[PDB]
């Protein structure tokens, strides 16, 4: 039913293409590097990555927030 | 060889020993129980081939060269639509990480004696 109030919409999520190559960075020599910090939690272990925001550091499923 | 690869991929598909995709492959590699990874050649990889070389070049990780991406998607069971005869459409993948649990097959030993040579 269309009403006088304007219609709100859900999040149309922005699509990112091949973001995994922005997790690691590769040089011209034979070494592997970690661009971002790894969460030291036990179940939130060595597989998942963690954000890089303008003021804070936040993970995905374990929800440990760090700031300066 | 390739029939050994498809037989061990089917065995992993039955006994739940597959890690499809690329980030799941990276998580299984950094969890340090990954055994074999397969990289498809002749693909659109300006950075991805030496990226996956950097991930897979540390220790104890082998490599399998498969040409066509659509053909390797059949063995991993990525898609199965209208199985009476040929599939209608199966999308192709890039990498697969196996978890060999049913470790009794002559295909596994012939692919392992290819690996250790």
């Amino acid at each position: 039913k269309s009403y006088t109030t304007p219609k709100k919409n859900k999040h149309k999520r922005k699509k990112v293409k091949l973001a995994v190559l922005k997790y690691y960075k590769v040089d011209e020599n034979g070494k592997i590097s970690r661009l971002r910090r790894e969460c030291p939690s036990d179940e939130c272990g060595a597989g998942v990555f963690m954000a890089s925001h303008f003021d804070r550091h936040y993970c995905g499923k374990c929800c440990l927030t760090y700031c300066f | 060889v390739n029939t050994a690869l498809q037989e061990v991929l089917k065995t992993a598909l039955i006994h739940d020993g597959l890690a499809r995709g690329i980030r799941e492959a990276a998580k299984a590699l950094d969890k340090r129980q990954a055994h074999l990874c397969v990289l498809a050649s002749n693909c659109d990889e300006p950075m991805y081939v030496k990226l996956v070389e950097a991930l897979c070049a540390e220790h104890q990780i082998n490599l399998i060269k498969v040409d066509d991406n659509k053909k390797l998607g059949e063995w991993v069971g990525l898609c199965k639509i209208d199985r009476e005869g040929k599939p209608r459409k199966v999308v192709g993948c890039s990498c697969v990480v196996v978890k060999d649990y049913g470790k009794e097959s002559q295909a596994k030993d012939v692919i392992e004696e290819y690996f250790k040579c």
